[PDB]
């Protein structure tokens, strides 16, 4: 009671606070009336049910309505952040392993193989999060400096938007190839390896494949808008970003040429085997289709129209199957 | 096999003793208020044999 | 009053520092009225840790140089010696604990504090005390009330530490509602 | 209010939903069974999202436990998220359970005050 | 009995966890906060003195 | 080190130019946004709130806050004993914001009415009473006179129980149940804030130190019927200026040029956009320096 | 999340003078069409039908 439950009531209460509605506790909490009726905890209950629905609503119309915020966009696409944020790196791995020296380190040349050299050093700063703090801070960025700047905007200016950003941050975005394609851990932290690159590389080495970068961004945000519009030419678009792939994955050939790091420089990536183009393109496609990301703010009319209409239709529920058609109301 | 055993048995020993703990929500309009109530059971008697 | 018994007659001091502590703490004690008491707690805890420093040297140049400590030193081992000598040492630091007039005024300054709050409010005073948990000392809880006090007139007060003045809402107690029932347990 | 016996259909998944929603917004229910299926939500949904949480952990944990971690990634996942798998499904069939068997009281109760089973008299 | 009863002090255990209105607890009034007073056991016609104790000798 | 030096300052430099450049717009946004709001609040032009908005306030109603924001609003009814403390400092002066319930509407749903006197429903919102200094806090009374009664209807006809508020105005009702007194505010209806560690905005519930308003935790303490239109927005009280110390009314009403003003601020923008300007020229110098 | 497009009509006075059957209120010829001899009206008064 002294030296225990003191320092276990913090891990009981966060539990309880993910396994229990903190509203529906907070209702339930303040118990009494002050001269209104409906502060019974019959009604608290019966409220707090459509409360559910409607503050994931009033959440929702907040960042649309409201300047992004950063913790929000952070809750919103915490899962491909947080917790699988080395598929990241293993698609990375497996985009540049055409002319990477992973192949001789025991690893396939497949999506396993990228797997198997990720997770070969670890799950710490060496293995499976290894630049984790590094794309952490780059969605930080750019995304959420683009979705600040475009808020509530069309899909040109959007994209226009999003690729100036990226133009403007791209030597982080280098730097986090560099770190995931760093399997004998060459760099001790981005710092060192942008000063390694500097001091070897003129500056220019940082800016390698910016415009297939920023083409494939374009296509990807054409993509998150026609799913997240619902339309059925959403597949289109995934077979459009699908042939875009090979423009990403030789945009990380690129930032990955030219160092210690590869077999290959700049002048031998362009001729490097065609076979190899598509490196990765069903894990890429699956990762960013399960784990899409949540910009709500870049949402459209069409977008916000059904995901309001989800949300009355799931408010719908609350009425009793067997009400009686009275002539009398 | 003898512990999960043990563990069906008491748990089921536990539901028929606390049977006999009557405990209600009784609603109070005037201050709008729940509030527990403790009771007796009233049963027939092979139940409480049993 | 002299013939009065006040309301914490048998308190400890561990009781009546926790007493101390959980009045600032709940904002009746005002921080004005802690700064006397801080600096009583400071010189008692300067003075309890440093009285055999300057005690030693002063029985190595008299007690020790008496016809007894020679007696003792020239015709018992040195093991005996350093014991005798360590027994005296311990002897006269428990003595000063007990007697140190630091320590006197910083009851003292206790006591002015608990008459304050007594006076401020009434004999709800008493209120103030629980089963302080074991091993928790007079001197543990004057140090708590140091850092409280420190993070009330820090510059994070309002930051990374509640502000000592109270916000709390206005309203009146006997029309209310409570969070707890007298007999019944609520919903 | 129901057909008893072995080659009777038991309860559906809709039926359920359709008899919940019934106890808690009908006029003819009465308070005591809209509260004990009001409790029976409110204490059942906590549950539902602690097995989901037990789950996540004991997975992170058998992901790198000493054979999964060396396993390759073709069964190492497989078997690193089976624990996570089977504390979901426990949980939501514990919440479920508790759920349904706590409105099954209600409907009883309910169906005893409307005199509605052909044994049921005092 | 007074000393053995609990419900005087019932009033605390709600503040003792909600301190949120402790201090408006406290500016109440003083009546039989920790204190006891037991009624007049014996017809006495003083009129020197208003009240008169009764407390047990021990 | 030098490349590392050299690569770490120009990254600084380009962040806090970025930084700086945003704020620079920031900042003259907000400023042209507080200058129409002005011209606004200037032109003088207040909507009444009355009949069925009372009980559906239009803001709520279309979930229209950014557009109502910064809109004279005239309202009718009557307070709530109850007042809420926030800390604030107004004019360099450290004080509480203090904040009531105002019951806009009222629902009578009992039809037993001879039988049980079962209590209405109400419908709130939060009005802003004024600020009040620390020192001056205690001064303030329970359930107080913030404004007198506004005059009874000259029509007979309007003796009646509102189709939509409920409400009856007459000065003595023959239903005791049934009688009210209404009074007549005129205020500014504001945007709830958030939680702002960075700006020393933390609230701690349960030592009772507030230092933004939390719509929701005061409905819910207060125990209001209306929660989600009381955590949608809150009225800030304006009154024409007095020109008067008013000795005793320590709590001063908010006045059209006083008003209490909202965290993002153009100063503060500014403030922001200098500091970085600052930083960023340093590094550039220091890199052409390198 | 309830009242999202659910109250279209606010001013129910242009709703019934548009639909109700009765001949319009706008008649300037009403100010004096008829004559009665009426007076000391100090206050406003309302007539009921019927
Ligand atoms: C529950 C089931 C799903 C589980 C998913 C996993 C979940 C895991 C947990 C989540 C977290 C982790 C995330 C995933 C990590 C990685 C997992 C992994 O290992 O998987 C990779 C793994 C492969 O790894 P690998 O071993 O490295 O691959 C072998 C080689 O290394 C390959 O080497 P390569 O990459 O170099 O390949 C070269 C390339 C060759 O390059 C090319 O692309 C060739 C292009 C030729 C030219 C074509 C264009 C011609 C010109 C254009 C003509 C038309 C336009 C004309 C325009 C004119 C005007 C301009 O090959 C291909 O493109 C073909 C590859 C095989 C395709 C298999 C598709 C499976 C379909 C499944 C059934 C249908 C979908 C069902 C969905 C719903 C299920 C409920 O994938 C699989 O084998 C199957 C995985 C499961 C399939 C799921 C289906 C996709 C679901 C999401 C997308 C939405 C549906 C899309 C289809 C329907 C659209 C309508
Ligand atoms: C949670 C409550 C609070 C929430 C707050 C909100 C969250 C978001 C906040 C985001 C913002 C934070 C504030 C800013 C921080 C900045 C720090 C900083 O300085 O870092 C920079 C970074 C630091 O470098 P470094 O430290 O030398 O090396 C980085 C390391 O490799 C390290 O990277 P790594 O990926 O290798 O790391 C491996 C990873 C392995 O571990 C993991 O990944 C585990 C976590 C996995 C995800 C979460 C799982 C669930 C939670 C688990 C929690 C476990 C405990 C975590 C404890 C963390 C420490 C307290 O972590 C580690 O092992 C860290 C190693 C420890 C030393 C370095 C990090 C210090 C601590 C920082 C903690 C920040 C945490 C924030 C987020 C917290 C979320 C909970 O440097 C760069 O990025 C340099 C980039 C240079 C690019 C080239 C530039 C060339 C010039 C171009 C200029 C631009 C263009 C000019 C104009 C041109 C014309 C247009
Ligand atoms: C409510 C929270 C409650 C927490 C309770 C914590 C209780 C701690 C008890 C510690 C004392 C008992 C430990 C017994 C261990 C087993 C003894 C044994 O027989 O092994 C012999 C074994 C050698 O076996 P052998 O057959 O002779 O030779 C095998 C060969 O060498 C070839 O090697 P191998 O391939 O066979 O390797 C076998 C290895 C392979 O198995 C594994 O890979 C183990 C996977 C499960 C790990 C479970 C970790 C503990 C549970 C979770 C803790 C809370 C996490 C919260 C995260 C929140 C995120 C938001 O399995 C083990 O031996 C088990 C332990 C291995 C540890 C590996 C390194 C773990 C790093 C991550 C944790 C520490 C990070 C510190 C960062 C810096 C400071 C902040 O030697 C060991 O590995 C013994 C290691 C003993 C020291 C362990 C120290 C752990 C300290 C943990 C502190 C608490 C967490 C703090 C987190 C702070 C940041 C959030
Ligand atoms: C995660 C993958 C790694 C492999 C894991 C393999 C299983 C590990 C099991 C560890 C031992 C568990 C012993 C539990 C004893 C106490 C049980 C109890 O009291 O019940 C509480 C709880 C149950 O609590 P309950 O009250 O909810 O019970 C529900 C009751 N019914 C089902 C009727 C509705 O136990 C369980 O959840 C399940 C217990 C099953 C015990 C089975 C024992 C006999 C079979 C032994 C099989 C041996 C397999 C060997 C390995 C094979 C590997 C391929």
């Amino acid at each position: 009671a002294n030296f225990v439950i003191p320092y276990l009531k913090p891990v009981a209460d966060f539990w309880n606070s993910l396994c229990i509605d903190q509203h529906q506790d907070s209702l339930f909490q303040f118990k009494g009336q002050t001269g209104s009726l409906g502060t019974d905890w019959t009604s608290k209950y019966l409220r707090s049910e459509q409360d559910v629905y409607n503050h994931k609503y009033l959440q929702y119309h907040k960042r649309v309505h409201e300047a992004p915020e950063l913790t929000d966009v952070i809750s919103d696409n915490v899962y491909r952040l947080t917790l699988f944020a080395g598929v990241e790196r293993v698609l990375s791995v497996r985009q540049a392993q055409a002319i990477l020296k992973t192949q001789f380190a025991g690893a396939t040349e497949n999506i396993s193989g990228a797997f198997q050299t990720v997770l070969n050093g670890g799950i710490f700063r060496r293995g499976y999060f290894r630049g984790a703090l590094l794309n952490l801070l780059q969605f930080c960025g750019a995304p959420y400096q683009s979705l600040i700047w475009s808020r509530n905007s069309g899909i040109t200016n959007q994209v226009i938007v999003s690729s100036i950003f990226e133009a403007f941050f791209y030597p982080l975005d280098t730097v986090k190839t560099l770190i995931y394609n760093d399997v004998q851990g060459k760099y001790k932290g981005a710092f060192h390896c942008a000063s390694q690159v500097v001091q070897n590389a003129g500056w220019s080495r940082l800016y390698a494949g910016i415009f297939q970068k920023l083409i494939f961004n374009s296509a990807l945000i054409f993509h998150l808008n026609q799913v997240w519009d619902g339309s059925s030419q959403q597949w289109a678009s995934l077979a459009l970003v699908a042939a875009a792939y090979p423009l990403l994955v030789l945009k990380t050939r690129f930032q990955v040429a030219g160092t210690p790091l590869a077999l290959a420089t700049s002048n031998e990536v362009l001729k490097v085997n065609r076979k190899t183009l598509y490196a990765g393109l069903v894990p890429y496609l699956i990762f960013n289709t399960l784990f899409a990301y949540e910009f709500a703010a870049w949402h459209s009319s069409t977008a916000q129209e059904r995901v309001i209409g989800g949300l009355q239709n799931a408010m719908k529920q609350f009425s009793s199957p067997a009400a009686e058609q009275v002539w009398s109301s | 096999l003898l512990l999960y055993i043990l563990w069906l048995e008491f748990y089921q020993f536990y539901h028929i003793l606390s049977f006999y703990g009557n405990i209600n929500w009784a609603f109070d309009y005037d201050e709008y208020i729940w509030t527990l109530e403790l009771d007796t059971r009233r049963t027939r008697l092979a139940n409480n044999y049993i | 009053n002299n013939l009065r018994l006040k309301p914490w007659f048998h308190w400890t001091d561990e009781e009546r520092s926790h007493a101390i502590f959980s009045a600032y703490e709940k904002r009746i004690l005002k921080s004005e009225d802690l700064p006397s008491f801080l600096r009583a707690n400071r010189i008692n805890n300067v003075s309890t840790w440093v009285f055999p420093l300057i005690a030693l040297p002063l029985f190595n140049q008299s007690i020790f140089k008496l016809g007894f400590a020679q007696r003792i030193l020239l015709t018992r081992p040195a093991i005996e010696w350093h014991c005798f000598k360590i027994a005296t040492v311990a002897a006269s630091w428990l003595a000063w604990l007990n007697f140190s007039p630091f320590y006197r005024k910083l009851e003292n300054e206790k006591e002015y504090l608990l008459d304050t709050l007594e006076s401020r409010i009434g004999i709800n005073v008493l209120d103030l005390n629980d089963a302080l948990p074991r091993w928790t000392t007079s001197q543990e809880y004057n140090r708590r009330t140091q850092q409280l006090y420190n993070q009330r007139n820090g510059f994070f007060a309002g930051l990374l530490y509640p502000q000592e003045e109270s916000s709390r809402p206005l309203v009146d107690i006997a029309s209310f509602p409570k969070n707890l029932h007298k007999e019944k347990l609520t919903k | 209010m129901e057909p008893f016996g072995t080659d009777e259909r038991n309860w559906t998944h809709e039926e359920k939903d359709i008899i919940t929603r019934f106890l808690k917004y009908d006029k003819h229910v009465n308070l005591k069974t809209a509260e004990m299926v009001y409790s029976a939500e409110v204490e059942s949904a906590y549950f539902g999202k602690a097995g989901a949480l037990a789950g996540g952990v004991i997975s992170a944990l058998f992901f790198n436990f000493p054979i999964v971690r060396n396993l390759p990634i073709i069964r190492r996942s497989v078997i690193g998220v089976l624990p996570f798998l089977y504390c979901y499904t426990w949980g939501k069939n514990t919440q479920e359970e508790l759920r349904w068997l706590k409105t099954f009281a209600a409907y009883q109760r309910f169906v005893v005050y409307h005199g509605q089973h052909c044994k049921l008299w005092v | 009995f007074p000393f053995l009863e609990k419900m005087k002090y019932n009033q605390y255990k709600e503040y003792k966890n909600d301190y949120l209105f402790y201090l408006d607890f406290l500016k109440k009034e003083i009546t039989d906060d920790h204190s006891f007073f037991w009624k007049a056991r014996k017809v006495i016609k003083l009129p020197q003195y208003s009240v008169f104790s009764f407390v047990p000798l021990k | 080190s030098n490349v590392t030096g050299k690569v770490a300052l120009a990254t600084l430099g380009a962040l806090t130019g970025y930084g700086a450049f945003y704020h620079y717009n920031q900042y003259l946004n907000l400023s042209a946004r507080w200058q129409q709001i002005q011209e606004n609040i200037a032109k003088d032009q207040p909507f009444d709130v009355d009949g069925f908005d009372a009980k559906v306030y239009p803001w709520v109603r279309e979930n229209n806050v950014n557009d109502w924001e910064y809109k004279l609003v005239k309202m009718r009814g009557y307070f709530k004993d109850q007042r809420f403390f926030v800390r604030r400092k107004r004019d360099g002066k450290e004080g509480f914001l203090v904040f009531a319930p105002f019951v806009t509407a009222v629902e009578r749903v009992n039809h037993r009415l001879k039988q049980k006197d079962l209590l209405p429903v109400e419908y709130s919102v939060f009005v802003n009473l004024g600020w009040v200094p620390v020192e001056n806090k205690k001064d303030v009374e329970l359930g107080g006179e913030v404004c007198p009664p506004m005059d009874a209807p000259t029509d007979s006809t309007l003796f009646v129980n509102d189709t939509f508020t409920g409400f009856n105005p007459d000065p003595a009702n023959p239903e005791d149940t049934e009688q009210v007194t209404l009074t007549e505010i005129t205020g500014i209806v504001r945007r709830g804030e958030q939680q702002d560690i960075l700006a020393r905005r933390r609230n701690w519930n349960k030592e009772g130190i507030y230092n933004w308003v939390d719509l929701d935790y005061m409905g819910k303490i207060f125990r209001l019927f209306n929660l989600d239109a009381i955590n949608t927005a809150y009225i800030e009280r304006v009154v024409p200026s007095f020109e008067e110390g008013e000795e005793g009314l320590y709590p001063i009403p908010a006045t059209k040029d006083t008003f209490e003003r909202p965290l993002n601020t153009p100063e503060r923008h500014s403030t922001f956009f200098n500091f970085y300007a600052a930083t960023s020229a340093l590094s550039f110098i220091s890199m052409l320096l390198l | 999340l309830s009242l999202i497009n659910q109250y279209k009509s606010l001013n129910l006075s242009s709703s019934i003078k548009h639909n109700a059957p009765f001949i319009n209120r706008d008649l300037y010829v009403f100010d004096d069409l008829f004559s009665y001899n009426l007076g000391d009206i100090t206050t406003k008064k309302s007539l009921f039908n019927d």
